[PDB]
């Protein structure tokens, strides 16, 4: 693509997220998620490969779709309220169909099928994108309308969001597809707190795109996509994995990391709501996602695997690029913690 | 030639909105006399219907509100022809 | 000078169409900015009285308000009538 | 829930103004010249009361008005105002550029004959004000009492007792 | 909205279409107009869950404007029990509703 | 003459049903636009003249068109028929039922609530009795977007030129 | 209502003129003569012939046009609100944002039917 | 409700019903997503028309060309895939299960 048109590109996505975000009208709402889509689409497919335009495809089906049950939600609201202003839904089967839409865009667990594949099919930097600024839109929405949602429905998705991130993860030898299985379990820690406290989910949400940025950008780093050739990383940026362990052991919630945080709020806010079976299944079944993640480290880090003949050329040579901001996000997603009570800010 | 004929075009369309002004008293008393004795007369009418519906009672507003409320198409026309009804409804759009 | 007046030259040569699209859309952007007959069409857009003028109860110390439509009081549009 | 009132059908009964809109849109402008008073003030009640019950009787003076002004017209030159009034009923969207010539000798009657001028352009889209003795109405949206706000903020800002008192933290 | 960019600027960019009751062109005024100013000037600045039951009365009457399902199945009532007379040969309706 | 706009919403819900029921995809734009057709009608009879013929001008004859003509080239060698499959038999005879059973239901006891309460009391009787004066009033709140509209068709115009980046970006294949 | 009455003459009469122009003729028909026709030899069937990313290019280019055609259309009556300047930028924007999408088309290869 | 909008909404639901049960080709899927805009379009200019919400007249050509900006980029999409496989047909859709 042309560099102006990419940047361009960027900017329409960004642009329709923050066209979500600052609007208090439903139909701009809906226009921002629409802008996104738009701009979102020929970023999946920047590479091209048949991979990139099925997961284009899938995307683009999925997206769709939850936008036109968005827009039949907001056409019941206005249907029995005459309002246009988001806030409480005045119909619960317009409520409904919302939250449907928004958990569809988000990826939850009985829409989630489309996170792993398009993860997949598109590069690293689309990734990156695809489970960091995907985001911000629909829980922007969710926690705006959070007092209205069923927490019976918010928190059966959240539930099967975790448990399915923690079962679908384990199978994988596909770094992004990890990283999608791991992103669904995110967003449901994020999504089972949001009844109860919308401060928990954007605390949790800055925790996870911090972790999702840096581990992103040190798999782009590494120009690895599956755990074999994250395998041989040590054998020519040792720095890289040890990194990528600790920022995994964060990712995995171990204390004192920065990613035990959003997990311990979450479960003392919801304590105090009289919830402790659901905090204790959630907590139970991260360990999941923390198994896979210490396979990766054990595969990348803590051991090594054979290297190839081949590798002694990349000894000689540096990287072209650097990413940026790297070392930032790398702090802020393992030392963050003794700053916690911090996070009266967000209120 | 055009900005002369629309600008003489845009005084003789004040006159007539104008004489539509002058005019709008008169219809609107007749409007209010027309729509108030339908409505009574649809009144006097179910005062007769109900009068074997048990816990019926004639003339009750659905509105809390003792506001005057504009009535619909259904609470003028729902006892009267299905011509007229038809009529009210939809001859200014049926006519071409 | 010679490079705008060369470059015109070579256009008005070779793409006519285009000059003259340009030069028509730069003038439609740029002359109603200085028209002082704009603002006569605003004003023209105020005149036409579209809704009833629904009066109002003089309380007193109303001496600008009319009382009846040809009373010396409220806009003229006697401006209008020579336009 | 309540009784929505209603006038009786005699409280509804006028002599009723039966001309057509050509007839009605001809004499329009001196219409509106003649019976400005009671027109303004029946528009005023309308829309002061928001209620067609409330201003039965100034619709009722409306239309004494209008018969009493066609009364005017019709023994001093009711024969000009027909020919004007037809020539305009000719035309399918009641024109009056149409008909300049018929309008001519209707206004150059009702100046010799009853001294009625005939409102130029923009005298009649005109607000004017009308001294009503009718009081004006105190709940026209028959509101409730609005709710009770939310106590205000008052005081100063001290530092949190014992800081955030979040767990172990001390600040 | 999320980030209220419009109130700290003091731009209008939604708001004007976000209800019936704002500034309407030419001053045509929306079918529940009054019915809307009620219960917004009710609801104004006491937060949604106070409004909820305290505003309940020009809520009701709102949605009733809005949709008029109350007044449809009173509309209907009258219809199908006159109807319910027509048969039996008991009612006959007046000239002025036939003709 | 006395119900118009209730055959024209059943025989839209009869095409909705025909053309979902996914047949070869020539016939689904058929149904598509005699769907579209009966409902430009549907709001021509509730005053919506500007935006029924904006139905017809850009859904029907352009974006269907455009659809019609994308599927006139990428389609199958022996492009399908309705008949050669049960599967749309069955989908367009189920839908064509729920469809009959739910509008006798409703003529016949007005008071149905799936999902929500219906009354099939008329629809005529939902209008509002008042004069709407020298203008339509639905033509004066779409010309508003020039003066109201002004962040509507901003964001809406960047949309569109941003949509024509995006089809040029995708559609190039490399 | 006379437009549908209209609608209804039309179709029927077109319809009608169908039902003759169809059944009427005399006909006698085999296999050689409603073969298809190709200059007096017989057709080649291939596979899915009409292809060619122009055509379906043009087709998308003109639904992009067309919608922003759909937003000119209320012009006439915007023209009569006494907020002019504003209806005038608006107007404006919107044209110079068609001629934009016109010229990117042009300039990126686009309006071209390449090689 | 109105008996109109019964049908109105039923056609949504029928849209939504086609579209997420597919079949072999994507243009029956795309051709019902604009069964379901068309169907939010009526259902939108009904109820806007009906309360004489001014304003949001408007709005439903806002969603009609935005829903057509989308058709357009499926569209594309369509053209793609079956530029790969000859055919549009979703099941080529598979090969990101590995
Ligand atoms: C960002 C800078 C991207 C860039 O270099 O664009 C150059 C740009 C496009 O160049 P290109 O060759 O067309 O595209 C190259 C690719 O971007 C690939 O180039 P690369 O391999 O250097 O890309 C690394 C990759 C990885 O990213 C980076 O390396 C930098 C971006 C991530 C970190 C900084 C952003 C987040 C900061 C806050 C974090 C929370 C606190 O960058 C991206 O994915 C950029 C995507 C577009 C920018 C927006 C990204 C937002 C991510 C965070 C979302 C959530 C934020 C909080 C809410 O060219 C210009 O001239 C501008
Ligand atoms: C509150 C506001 C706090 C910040 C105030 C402003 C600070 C300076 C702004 C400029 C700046 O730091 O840009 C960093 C910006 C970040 O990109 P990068 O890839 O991280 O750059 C690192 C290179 O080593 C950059 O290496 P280099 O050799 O290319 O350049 C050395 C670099 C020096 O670059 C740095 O020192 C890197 C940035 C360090 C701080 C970055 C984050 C600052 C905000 C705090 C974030 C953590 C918050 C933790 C708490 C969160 C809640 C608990 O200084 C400059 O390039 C000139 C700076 C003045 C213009 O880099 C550049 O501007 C140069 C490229
Ligand atoms: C340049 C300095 C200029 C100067 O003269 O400054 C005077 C300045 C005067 O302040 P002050 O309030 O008058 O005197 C201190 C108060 O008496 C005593 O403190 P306070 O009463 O003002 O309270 C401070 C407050 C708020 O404090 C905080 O939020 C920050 C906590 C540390 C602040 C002090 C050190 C910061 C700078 C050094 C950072 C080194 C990190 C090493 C990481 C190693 C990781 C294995 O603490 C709390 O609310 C709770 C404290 C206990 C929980 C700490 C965080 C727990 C979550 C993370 C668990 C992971 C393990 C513990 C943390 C990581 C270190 C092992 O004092 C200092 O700068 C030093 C303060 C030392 C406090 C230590 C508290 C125990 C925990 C950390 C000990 C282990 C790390 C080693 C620290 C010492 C060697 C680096
Ligand atoms: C790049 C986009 C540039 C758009 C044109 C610049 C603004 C045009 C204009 O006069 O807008 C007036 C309008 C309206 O202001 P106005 O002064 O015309 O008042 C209009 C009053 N009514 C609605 C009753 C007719 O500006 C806005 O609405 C601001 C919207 C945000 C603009 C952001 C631009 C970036
Ligand atoms: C207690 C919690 C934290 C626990 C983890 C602490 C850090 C662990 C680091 C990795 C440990 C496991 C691996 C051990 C084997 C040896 C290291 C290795 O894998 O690679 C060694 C290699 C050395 O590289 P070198 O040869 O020096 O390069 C010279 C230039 N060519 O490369 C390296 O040595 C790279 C080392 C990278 C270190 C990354 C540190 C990230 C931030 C740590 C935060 C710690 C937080 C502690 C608690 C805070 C609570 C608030
Ligand atoms: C006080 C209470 C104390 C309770 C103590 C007992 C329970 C906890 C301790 C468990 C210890 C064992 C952990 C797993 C060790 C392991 O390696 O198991 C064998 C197996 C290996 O799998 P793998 O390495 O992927 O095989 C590669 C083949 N090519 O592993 C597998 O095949 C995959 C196993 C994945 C899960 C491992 C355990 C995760 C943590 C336990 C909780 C699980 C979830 C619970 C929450 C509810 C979920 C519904
Ligand atoms: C509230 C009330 C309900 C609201 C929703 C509307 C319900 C009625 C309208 C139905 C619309 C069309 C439904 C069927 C859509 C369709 O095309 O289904 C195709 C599907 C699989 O097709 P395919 O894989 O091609 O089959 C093998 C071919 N050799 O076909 C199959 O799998 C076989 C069954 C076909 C017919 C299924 C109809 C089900 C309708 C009700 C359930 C869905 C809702």
């Amino acid at each position: 693509m042309n560099p102006i048109i990419y940047t361009t590109l960027i900017m329409t996505v960004m642009s329709g997220t923050m066209l979500v975000m600052i609007s208090s009208h439903w139909l701009l709402i809906w226009i921002g998620f629409e802008m996104n889509l738009l701009a979102m689409i020929p970023v999946l497919m920047k590479n091209f490969n048949p991979r990139a335009t099925e997961a284009a495809t899938k995307y683009f089906l999925t997206q769709a779709t939850a936008s036109m049950m968005l827009m039949m939600a907001i056409i019941i609201n206005l249907l029995y309220s005459g309002q246009w202003t988001i806030t409480k839904m005045f119909n619960p089967v317009a409520m409904t169909m919302m939250t449907m839409a928004l958990a569809m865009k988000l990826g939850l667990s009985p829409f989630h099928f489309w996170v792993p594949e398009v993860t997949q099919g598109i590069s690293l930097q689309a990734g990156l994108l695809l489970l960091t600024w995907q985001k911000l839109a629909p829980l922007s929405v969710l926690c705006q309308i959070s007092q209205s949602i069923n927490p019976n429905l918010m928190l059966t998705m959240a539930m099967l969001s975790i448990l399915i991130g923690g079962w679908g993860g384990l199978n994988q030898t596909q770094l992004r597809k990890i990283m999608a299985y791991s992103s669904i379990a995110h967003m449901g820690w994020m999504t089972a707190v949001l009844p109860y406290n919308t401060t928990m989910t954007i605390l949790n949400l800055l925790i996870y795109i911090t972790m999702t940025l840096a581990m992103f950008m040190l798999l782009i780093h590494s120009s690895a996509t599956t755990t074999l050739s994250l395998s041989h990383t040590w054998n020519k940026m040792p720095v890289i994995t040890s990194l990528m362990m600790v920022t995994l052991l964060s990712m995995g919630g171990l204390p004192p990391l920065s990613g035990f945080m959003p997990k311990w709020m979450i479960i003392q806010e919801m304590t105090k709501n009289e919830s402790i079976i659901m905090p204790t299944l959630m907590a139970m079944t991260a360990l999941l996602n923390l198994y896979f993640y210490m396979r990766l480290a054990y595969s990348s880090s803590l051991t090594m695997f054979p290297s190839t003949n081949n590798m002694k050329m990349k000894w000689q040579f540096e990287h072209t690029k650097q990413m940026k901001l790297l070392p930032t996000m790398i702090v802020l997603s393992t030392l963050v913690l003794p700053m916690t009570p911090a996070l009266s800010s967000l209120n | 030639s055009m900005m002369k004929w629309n600008r003489e075009r845009r005084r003789l369309q004040i006159e007539d909105f104008e004489a539509r002004i002058a005019l709008m008293p008169l219809f609107q008393a007749e409007k209010d006399r027309r729509v108030l004795q339908m409505l009574r007369e649809n009144l006097e009418e179910e005062a007769i219907i109900m009068k074997d519906v048990p816990d019926w009672k004639v003339g009750e507003s659905v509105f809390h509100t003792t506001r005057w409320v504009t009535p619909m198409m259904g609470e003028l026309y729902g006892l009267r022809t299905n011509e007229e009804i038809l009529s009210a409804t939809y001859g200014f759009i049926w006519y071409t | 000078a010679g490079r705008i007046a060369s470059f015109l030259k070579n256009a008005w040569a070779k793409e006519p169409v285009l000059v003259a699209s340009f030069a028509i859309g730069g003038l439609a952007i740029i002359l109603p900015s200085l028209s002082p007959y704009t603002n006569y069409a605003i004003r023209i857009n105020r005149a036409t009285p579209y809704n009833y003028p629904v009066p109002l109860r003089d309380d007193g110390n109303m001496p600008d308000v009319p009382s009846h439509p040809q009373d010396p009081q409220g806009p003229s549009l006697e401006w209008l009538k020579n336009l | 829930p309540g009784i929505v009132e209603l006038p009786t059908l005699e409280d509804l009964k006028v002599q009723e103004v039966k001309v057509s809109s050509s007839v009605l849109k001809a004499a329009a402008h001196h219409y509106g010249a003649q019976c400005d008073k009671p027109n303004k003030e029946f528009m005023l009640c309308r829309w002061e009361e928001k209620d067609p019950r409330r201003c039965l009787e100034e619709g009722k003076l409306v239309n004494q008005c209008a018969l009493d002004f066609f009364r005017q017209i019709k023994r001093h030159c009711a024969e000009p105002f027909t020919e004007y009034w037809t020539c305009i009923d000719y035309s399918g969207l009641q024109l009056f550029r149409h008909c300049r010539k018929q309008q001519a000798k209707f206004d150059e009657c009702v100046l010799d004959k009853l001294g009625w001028v005939r409102p130029d352009l923009g005298e009649l889209s005109k607000v004017t004000k009308v001294k009503t003795d009718r009081p004006l109405p105190e709940n026209p949206y028959h509101s409730r009492a609005r709710p009770e706000p939310n106590p205000e903020a008052e005081g100063d800002l001290k530092p949190a007792k014992h800081g955030s008192r979040l767990f172990f933290w001390t600040m | 909205p999320f980030f209220d960019v419009q109130k700290r600027l003091g731009l209008d960019l939604d708001r004007w279409m976000t209800i019936q009751s704002a500034e309407q062109p030419h001053k045509i005024p929306g079918r529940c107009h009054a019915f809307e100013k009620e219960w917004i000037e009710c609801a104004h600045g006491i937060g949604g869950i106070r409004a909820e039951k305290e505003c309940k009365i020009e809520f009701d009457d709102f949605v009733e404007c809005l949709l008029r399902q109350k007044t449809m199945k009173r509309l209907s009532a009258i219809k199908r029990q006159r109807d319910k007379l027509i048969k039996e040969g008991k009612y006959t309706p007046p000239p002025h509703h036939l003709g | 003459t006395m119900y118009i706009a209730f055959i024209l919403s059943t025989i839209f819900v009869i095409g909705f049903v025909g053309f979902s029921s996914k047949p070869s995809p020539i016939y689904g734009g058929l149904g598509l636009i005699v769907s579209g057709g009966v409902g430009c009608g549907i709001v021509l009879n509730f005053g919506g003249s500007f935006l029924g013929l904006m139905v017809f001008l850009i859904y029907l004859g352009g974006m269907l068109v455009v659809f019609g003509y994308t599927t006139a080239m990428a389609t199958e060698m022996y492009p399908e028929v309705w008949v050669s499959n049960k599967t749309v038999f069955g989908a367009f005879v189920s839908g064509l039922m729920m469809e009959f059973c739910m509008v006798y239901y409703a003529l016949k006891e007005e008071e149905v609530e799936i999902i929500f309460k219906f009354n099939g009391l008329g629809d005529w009787v939902i209008y509002d009795t008042g004069d709407s004066g020298f203008f339509s009033e639905e033509a004066m709140g779409i010309a508003a977007l020039y003066s109201y509209g002004t962040w509507l068709v901003i964001v809406t115009g960047w949309s569109l030129l941003i949509g024509v980046v995006v089809i040029m970006e995708i559609t190039r294949g490399n | 209502m006379n437009i549908m009455l209209t609608l209804l003459t039309n179709v029927t009469l077109a319809s009608l003129l169908v039902l003759i122009a169809f059944w009427l003729p005399q006909l006698n028909a085999y296999s050689e003569k409603t073969s298809p026709y190709e200059c007096g030899f017989d057709p080649m069937g291939s596979a899915r012939l009409p292809f060619s990313m122009k055509f379906f290019l043009v087709a998308i280019t003109f639904l992009l046009f067309d919608l922003e055609i759909a937003l000119l259309l209320p012009l006439p009556w915007a023209s009569q609100t006494n907020n002019l300047k504003t209806m005038l930028t608006m107007a404006l924007f919107l044209l110079i944002l068609l001629a934009a999408s016109l010229a990117y088309e042009w300039t990126q290869k686009g309006l071209e039917w390449a090689e | 409700m109105p008996l109109v909008y019964m049908n109105i909404i039923m056609a949504f639901a029928i849209a939504l019903a086609g579209l997420l049960m597919y079949r072999s080709h994507l243009m029956s899927s795309l051709l019902c997503l604009e069964g379901m805009m068309l169907s939010l379009f009526i259902m939108s200019t009904l109820i806007i028309l009906n309360t004489h919400f001014t304003l949001a007249n408007m709005m439903p050509i806002i969603l009609l060309v935005f829903a057509a900006c989308e058709a357009a980029l499926g569209l594309s999409l369509l053209v793609m895939v079956s530029n790969t496989y000859g055919t549009d047909y979703v099941q080529n859709l598979n090969l990101l299960q590995c």
